[PDB]
């Protein structure tokens, strides 16, 4: 599939 | 209604794609693997950067707590294989120039290599055959090299004098660079059969006669062809600098040891805290542990050394760096001849070379005249040592992938007796430069990673895939 | 209203700061050891019952860890005797723990729980008795040392 | 008519307009067995979704063929091809229907009968019959005024334990609320402009998110003229709809305007007619999806920060270089301002029918049908960098970890169009012969399709703010596509009759697809279909029917799918391309994707039998239909190990099998002269099962997935649309092994299957009161199945926002089952390591105990769909008065929705992947449902 | 070197009127009025795209060239309103006047 990222914190 | 008319008009009739438009699909479909996703998670493997401490994307490469299923190598599997290799077919199906040939089999054989360096086994005599075998089986990594290895010889000896006839964007149809390619790559793969101690006697010899002959390549071999655009720039820094937020900082090992040594090459890729003005590198897959020891406030990311994405954009993808060549040149004097001035020669140039990638040329006597000064080197163990840091220096931001590989070969850097948690409470206790093992580590069995997990897409549809390994388990090289 | 849930020993699990006084000679002498404000923590058990908790000193005072009864209900935790220690080979004794809730007062002047329990090492060549006591950890950087 | 042998359902255009809803099967939602009706999100006013008897095509065409006055109608979907990262779905093709215009809608539920209409019905047909001329006693007009609210519904349930702060410590600058627990304190927030920093006591916002919505309005005006006479009728409508959702600010807007003239005359034995139509939208959507969408950076928010204090733009601290956060999130005022993402359609479609009845039972037909559009889509963003990048703290003060890295701006235009036709050339023989009747119809139908875009899109804005394809320093990017596939088929329906009781039908037709390979373009395919009313017996029983079919439709491939292509050389990196040329040379490559010209058709094979009875003076009926489908050798792009040289292969599927149960019940308890009382339930069960996928490809295809995800998958001995996620592992008697160091659970080698995305039941319940003038109907729908992914639970764990993270009141905890795991053989200790406050975030943030595959959400829900109290005035009232008829009407859409306690965060009835298949995945961070109710005038003159 | 265009145009235009007619004859003479209201909007918009320098000498598609593409974008819009009379004058249809 289709990549996705992380949040930031 | 006329029913013909499922040819598909968005593309051009298959009798008008010839070879000169096939070809330079090969080596930018590598570059963007070998210089992208796969270099990135190398870089870390190899203890060059870390995870920035206020984002998420590599907490799993860096804690080695990703799996099959996390896919870290499913895009680089197809474009090596479905963009580069079935390129690489083709080109040879359309074309009869030897020349051409042979520029397509360095190709084809150097991503055959990337992937052998990765999951150890590898689809390859196979490979490539289509519906006729839609679960190619996959060889062992020693299969692979003796026969890309055995591609090249017959390649190059079906040279005519005829020159190439394709758009060259590597070398631009200078058949001495590519046979110098071939050579390098031959010196690289080698080693790894004498390190691996599988017929060590033969292939010393041919170790030893390559380096006598110095027929290899000048510059590096790079692809010098990306543009600060959309869809254009280098693989990696797209992927990490536009795509994503900053992700990287730099890491322990890599910092203590420009440190130590009185580097100046640790500005280039490198930025200072913005706290504090000096170079500070993140323990490997320590991220969440210094936040909680030091503090939230205490730890973002102003108090770690930031990787610098600015020389990114156009910035090169290199299959072979010149640095490399030499400290690869210069291992083979050291240990299997008995120049210790050829061996010092090489060595001496390799760094210089590096230096003068960076923009740093004419200051290579602060690390020839100045602590690595190879005098200070007593043992031919002290010297390897010496020879294999430095190439581990000169990989950074260059090819990633080949450190991880050579760190392997070579086991150099060290591994440090002392754990990061040991080596966070204490600071003499770490010798500057020696990798650590990942504070978090999801390995099992501890240590440094050794290998990729295999393509979760050539798990699912090959059942010929071998079965799936912990990180730990080396390649068939490494021992 | 959904509800979050907890473990069941919850609301005596914690982060506390704490600071370590001694009985000598009948009197209470306010840190003896001169070792300030210490951090430690409670928290549940692998069985998640509501009658034990750990009791964790994170090896900041005497390096000791164990299993102390519960009685969620009173907010009291204690042992019976001397138990062992999970750290290091020792035996530690608790004795009239309590957490009580909103008592204490932060640095900054809030309400926080307070934690406070008498303790007892079996290799303490003195044979002492001392009070750790304490409050929970807010988080804000002002209530911490 | 009512002679058939499959399950059908007509619904009265009275039944279809009642709720007023933008859309002819909105209202449709619960109320047909067998037909599963959603809408993709709640953004006006975007795609429908109508599934019959389950997902027979992956992927990913299982719309049904729609059918207006005998001609088939373009369906097409625009939905966005990233719904990760600008999730936008601008409209069905059906939703151009003029509702107020449809006088009949049948749905053919069964595949085992289409001969009529092509290949295309065997996902169904919705049969639409618009209405016509007719005499009434005024001047022929119907206004219809509409105007109602949308507010939101289901906001997550969010915890108010604790406040703006990571890893249990207090912060300024957060997006999350992992901080302290609340208590008076004034504390700083956000960032510094000007040397000086905002205090605000340091307290909950509840409904600070809540508060952020508005309330959507719409306004609706629909006029239609009518008349006839023996010889002719004449029918022309306008409809126009605004909608401005309750996302603050105009960027949720839709447009809908039609308009339709309708005419036949007869003449002799000859009678013409013809039908156009016009339908215009322009839609504006609040893009989603993980990057700087509106709604990401809405959840994104601490329980602390007052939402609505946000969007002044004259308080620099809300300015994007001061904003509060520089977490990957921007304002959200700021984005609906200043983001763009339209879209603006013309379309054209209408027919000419010629009839002929010749030598007494004969009658000639011919039909054409033309279906044009032309979309255009216009969509940007702007220069971050250049605005707001140097010199502020969200900018050059997070360096590379700035939000505005690299959000140099970049503006797209798309033009499409779209052009289908049809031609159908009949003859109808229709004599009786004694108590028998013989009905044969003889045919050929011929299809053309065709669909083109232009595409340009600029990056890197000279102006920042400016959508402009000349504002660029750099290169632009064009794109271009077309596809034309052409049918031929002839076909026969034999329907014979005995007395009023006994009918046989018989159909067969075949098929000649340009998407075929050339020596194997022909497929057949035959039906038979019978009725038994076994009504003859001596008022007890008001109707006995039974039903049986057994029949083939067979299908083609897509556009394009039998010989090798060589694309323009691309290759797909992680969140990235690089395309050629580079530099100054182009290149192609071999198309990933193998072809094959030893494809065969698809056969759909179905058997389905059925009973219908009705009781008493009709006060209690039911209906019952059992079926069995089997789409088999389907064309599908299969996926393959890339080693191949190819990363799929074009082949003929194994069977894709749905049976199941449709169920309807009513009956009316009271029944007065002034009074009556109707009660209606309805009920599905469908048994989806992929049979077999190609085994020399392993069995198995991914329908929609993350890479190093949760994936979908269609499996070899599976229901369509199978979950895999990531899982802890678990020791040899199921206790959940964690990290000896962190007490983290650990992940447990490989996924993971943990559900599909089926209901495993579906049911509607409706009532419906009527006194005198006055009427009231309230129905209920309700699923209860499968499960499917939400990033609206994802993000709002990991951001502490969530209420179930406020678990154990935060304080360290030992997962209460843990266990660690230990030279060469293994052994397992029970854990004493806990999760720290420190660690408590990331706990949550991956899962908890359940891990990746917690963020597959229970699909199942209960929901008040619609509601309609209607006022019919006596017409008394108006004899004094121009008015034929007014009927006040109040109502209701979507207004509650119950599920299972462990959804406390979506209404299932959500998406970003399309109506289809692939939609199935779930929702990323969609837009939140609404709760609508409005009035509607009804005026008759 | 090759070269291949497409361009797509957008034009519409609306027009309403709206009025009211007044027809009466008095003693031989004849009287017509109308006034009405006019409201227009004209607007036109296209898209284009241009690449030079084909790859493969013969294939007409944006995508067979190794060098820069050529866009341009463009639309006009204009409105106006309008109020009208017009008063028709007659005498035993020997006289027509209008004004
Ligand atoms: C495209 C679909 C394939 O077309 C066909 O089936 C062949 C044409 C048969 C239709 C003509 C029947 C005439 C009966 C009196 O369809 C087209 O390309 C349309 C071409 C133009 C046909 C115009 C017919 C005018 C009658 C008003
Ligand atoms: C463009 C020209 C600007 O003029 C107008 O605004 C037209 C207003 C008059 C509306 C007359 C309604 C008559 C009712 C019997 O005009 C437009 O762009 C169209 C705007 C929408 C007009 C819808 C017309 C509905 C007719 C059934
Ligand atoms: O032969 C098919 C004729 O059947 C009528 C019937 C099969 O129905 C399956 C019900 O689940
Ligand atoms: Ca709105
Ligand atoms: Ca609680
Ligand atoms: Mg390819
Ligand atoms: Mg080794």
């Amino acid at each position: 599939g289709g990549g996705g990222g992380g949040g930031g914190g | 209604c006329d029913l013909n008319i499922n040819d598909d008009p968005n593309y051009p009739m298959n009798d008008q794609v010839t070879a000169d438009l096939i070809f330079p699909s090969i080596s930018a479909s590598i570059a963007s693997a070998v210089g992208g996703e796969i270099y990135n998670y190398a870089g870390f493997f190899a203890q060059y950067y870390e995870q920035k401490p206020e984002s998420n994307q590599y907490n799993t490469l860096c804690e080695y707590t990703f799996t099959e299923s996390s896919q870290q190598m499913d895009y680089s599997y197809r474009i090596l294989f479905a963009g580069a290799l079935e390129d690489a077919k083709q080109v040879l199906e359309k074309t009869t120039n030897p020349a051409d040939r042979f520029a397509t089999t360095i190709l084809r054989a150097y991503a055959f290599q990337i992937m052998v360096d990765n999951t150890s086994d590898s689809p390859y005599s196979e490979a490539l055959q289509g519906n006729a075998n839609a679960t190619p089986k996959w060889d062992t990594g020693e299969t692979v090299y003796k026969g890309i290895l055995g591609e090249i010889d017959a390649a190059e000896a079906a040279l005519d004098g005829s020159g190439m006839d394709v758009p060259d964007l590597i070398f631009n149809k200078n058949i001495a660079q590519w046979k110098g390619f071939a050579n390098a790559l031959r010196l690289r793969m080698y080693l790894r059969f004498i390190d691996a101690n599988i017929d060590a006697a033969s292939y010393t010899e041919k170790v030893k006669t390559l380096v006598q002959n110095n027929e290899f390549f000048t510059g590096d071999v790079k692809l010098d062809c990306f543009l600060d655009e959309t869809d254009k720039r280098n693989p990696w820094y797209n992927t990490n600098a536009v795509g994503l937020t900053g992700n990287h900082c730099a890491a322990y090992p890599l910092v203590s040891y420009l440190s130590s040594t009185g580097d100046p090459r640790i500005a280039y890729g490198i930025s200072k805290t913005d706290a504090d003005g000096k170079y500070v590198g993140q323990l490997p897959g320590g991220k969440t542990h210094m936040q909680s020891i030091l503090g939230t406030d205490n730890w973002k990311n102003k108090n770690v050394s930031a990787i610098d994405y600015s020389i990114g954009a156009t910035k090169p993808v290199y299959f072979f760096t010149q640095a490399e060549l030499q400290f690869l040149i210069a291992e083979v004097y050291a240990r299997f001849h008995n120049d210790d001035a050829n061996a010092k020669s090489a060595y001496e140039a390799g760094v210089t070379a590096d230096f003068a990638v960076r923009g740093f040329a004419g200051q290579e006597n602060t690390i020839l005249e100045g602590a690595c000064a190879w005098s200070a080197a007593s043992t031919q163990a002290d010297k390897l040592n010496l020879i294999y840091m430095q190439k581990w220096v000169s990989l950074f931001y260059m090819d990633h992938m080949e450190a991880w590989s050579e760190i392997r070969r070579t086991d150099c850097p060290k591994l440090s007796s002392y754990s990061a948690a040991q080596i966070q409470a204490s600071e003499s206790v770490y010798t500057p430069g020696e990798l650590v093992a990942p504070w978090t580590n999801g390995l099992e069995a501890g240590g440094l990673m050794k290998r990729m997990t295999y393509p979760l897409s050539a798990r699912q549809q090959n059942v010929n895939t071998p079965a799936g390994v912990p990180g730990s388990t080396p390649v068939w090289w490494d021992i | 209203d959904t509800e979050p849930g907890g473990t069941a020993v919850e609301k005596m699990a914690g982060d506390w700061w704490v600071t370590v006084n001694a009985f000598i000679d009948g009197k209470e002498v306010e840190d003896p050891f001169g070792a300030g404000h210490l951090q430690m923590s409670t928290y549940n058990t692998a069985s998640n019952s509501e009658t034990e908790m750990w009791l964790d000193d994170l090896g900041n005072f005497w390096e000791y860890k164990l299993k102390v009864n519960v009685n969620y209900a009173a907010r009291t935790f204690s042992t019976t005797g001397f138990v062992d220690n999970v750290t290091y080979e020792s035996k530690v004794k608790i004795t009239d723990g309590k957490v009580l809730e909103k008592a204490a007062t932060t640095p900054s002047g809030m309400p926080a729980d307070s934690i406070v329990y008498m303790v007892q090492f079996d290799d303490d060549e003195d044979g002492l008795t001392y009070k750790v006591s304490g409050f929970r950890r807010t988080g804000f950087p002002a209530d911490d040392f | 008519e009512k002679a058939l042998g499959y399950a059908a359902t007509s619904v009265g255009g009275e039944k279809i307009a009642e709720s007023r809803t933008s859309d002819v099967m909105s209202s449709l939602a619960g109320k047909i067995a067998g037909v599963q009706i959603s809408s993709t999100s709640s953004d006006p006013g975007a795609s429908n979704s109508v599934i019959i008897r389950g997902v027979s095509s992956l992927s990913g065409t299982n719309q049904p063929l729609y059918v207006v006055d005998g001609v088939p109608l373009n369906n097409s979907t625009v939905y966005s091809t990233d719904g990760l990262n600008s999730g936008y779905d601008f409209g069905n093709g059906a939703n151009a229907i003029n509702p107020d215009d449809v006088a009949n809608m049948t749905i053919l539920k069964g595949a085992a009968a289409t001969a009529l209409y092509g290949s295309r019905a065997a996902n169904g047909v919705v049969m639409i019959t618009t209405k016509s001329g007719r005499k009434e006693k005024g001047v022929g007009i119907e206004y219809n005024g509409g105007v109602q609210w949308s507010t939101v519904l289901r906001l997550p349930e969010f915890q108010n334990e604790f406040g703006m702060g990571w890893n249990g410590n207090h912060t300024e600058l957060e997006n999350g609320s992992w901080g302290p627990r609340f208590d008076g304190s004034m504390q700083l927030w956000g960032n510094v402009y000007n040397n000086s920093q905002k205090l605000k006591p340091y307290v909950a916002m509840p409904d600070n998110i809540k508060d952020f919505f508005d309330a959507g309005f719409r306004y609706s005006n629909s006029l239609s003229f009518n008349g006839a006479t023996d010889k002719s009728d004449y029918y022309v409508s306008f409809s126009q709809i605004s909608d401005d959702g309750m996302i603050p600010t105009d960027a949720d807007s839709y447009d809908k305007y039609t308009f339709s003239a309708r005419g036949s005359h007869k003449a002799g034995a000859l009678t013409f007619s013809s039908s156009l139509n016009y339908a215009y939208q322009k839609n504006n959507f609040a893009t989603t999806g993980q990057g700087l969408s509106m709604l990401n950076s809405l959840y994104q928010t601490p329980r602390d920060i007052s939402i609505i204090g946000l969007e002044d733009q004259n308080d620099p601290f809300n300015t994007p270089g001061y904003y509060y956060t520089p977490y990957g999130v921007m304002n959200p005022y700021y984005i609906l301002n200043n983001y763009l993402n339209e879209y603006e359609s013309e379309r054209f479609y209408g027919k000419f029918q010629l009839d002929y009845e010749f030598l007494k039972y004969f009658k000639f037909t011919y039909r054409m049908g033309l279906d044009t559009t032309t979309g255009q889509s216009d969509k940007g963003k702007p220069n971050l960098y250049a605005l707001y990048y140097e010199g502020t703290p969200n900018g050059e003060g997070q360096g590379s970890s700035s939000p505005f890295s690299g959000e140099t701006g970049q503006y797209s235009e798309q033009i499409t169009r779209r052009r289908e036709i049809n031609q159908d050339i009949m003859v109808n023989f229709n004599m009786p012969v004694n108590d028998f009747n013989i009905n044969a119809l003889v045919g050929f139908n011929g299809n053309e399709r065709k669909v083109s875009y232009q595409y340009s899109e600029v990056n890197d804005l000279t102006i920042p703010t400016w959508f402009n394809l000349k504002n660029s320093g750099k290169t632009p990017i064009v794109e271009q596509h077309m596809e034309l596939r052409r049918l031929m088929g002839v076909f026969g329906q034999f329907e014979g009759s005995w007395k009023n009781m006994l009918y046989l039908t018989v159909t067969a037709r075949n098929d000649w697809s340009s998407t075929l390979p050339k020596e194997n373009r022909s497929f057949f395919y035959p039906g038979i279909t019978g009725s038994f009313i076994f009504s003859e017996l001596l008022d007890v029983i008001t109707f006995g029917k039974i039903r049986a079919s057994w029949g083939k439709t067979g299908n083609d491939a897509d556009v394009y799918m039998v010989n090798p292509v060589y694309a323009q050389s691309s290759n797909r990196i992680p969140f990235g391309s690089l395309t050629f040329p580079l530099g100054g040379v182009n290149a192609y490559s071999a198309g990933n994707v193998l072809g094959s010209n030893t494809l065969s058709p698809e056969m759909t094979t179905e058997s389905e039998v059925g009973l219908n009875m009705a009781f008493f003076k009709n006060r209690l009926s039911f209906d019952v239909s059992y079926y069995n489908r089997n789409t088999d050798k389907q064309i599908f792009s299969l996926a393959m190990d890339p080693a191949s040289g190819y990363t799929a292969q074009n082949m003929n599927l194994g069977k894709i099998r749905n049976r199941g149960i449709e169920l309807l019940i009513s009956g009316t308890p009271i029944r007065t002269k002034d009074f009556s009382w109707e009660l209606t339930w309805n009920f599905t069960k469908n048994w989806s099962k992929v049979i077999s996928l190609p085994e020399e490809l392993g069995g198995i295809t991914t329908i929609y997935g993350l890479n190093g995800g949760t994936s979908m998958y269609a499996i070899t001995g599976m229901p369509v649309g199978v979950f895999k996620a990531q899982v802890a592992e678990r020791d040899p008697q199921g206790r959940i092994v964690v990290n000896s160091s962190t007490g983290l659970p650990v992940e447990a080698s490989e996924f993971g299957i943990c559900g599909d995305m089926n209901n495993k039941y579906q049911m509607g319940v409706s009532t419906n009161l009527k006194y005198k003038g006055i009427s009231l109907g309230i129905d209920f729908d309700i699923r209860q199945g499968g499960v499917m992914y939400s990033r609206t639970k994802d993000i709002n764990y990991f951001t502490g926002n969530a209420i179930q993270t406020a678990y154990n009141d935060r304080n360290p905890l030992i997962v209460p089952n843990s266990v660690n795991k230990i030279g060469e053989n293994v052994t397992y200790v029970e854990n004493t390591t806990p999760i720290t406050s420190s660690n408590i975030y990331k706990y949550w943030g991956d899962g908890g105990s359940d891990m990746g595959s917690c963020f597959l959400v229970d699909k199942s829900y209960v929901k008040l769909r619609s509601v309609v109290l209607g006022w019919d005035l006596p017409k008394r009232w108006l004899a004094k008065t121009p008015f034929q008829a007014v009927k006040v009407s109040a109502y209701g859409n979507n207004l509650f929705v119950w599920t299972p306690s462990s959804n406390t965060f979506i209404d299932p009835e959500m998406t970003s992947f399309g109506n289809d298949l692939e939609g199935n995945y779930g929702e990323y961070t969609a837009n939140p449902s609404s709760r609508r109710f409005g009035f509607n005038l009804m005026v008759k003159f």
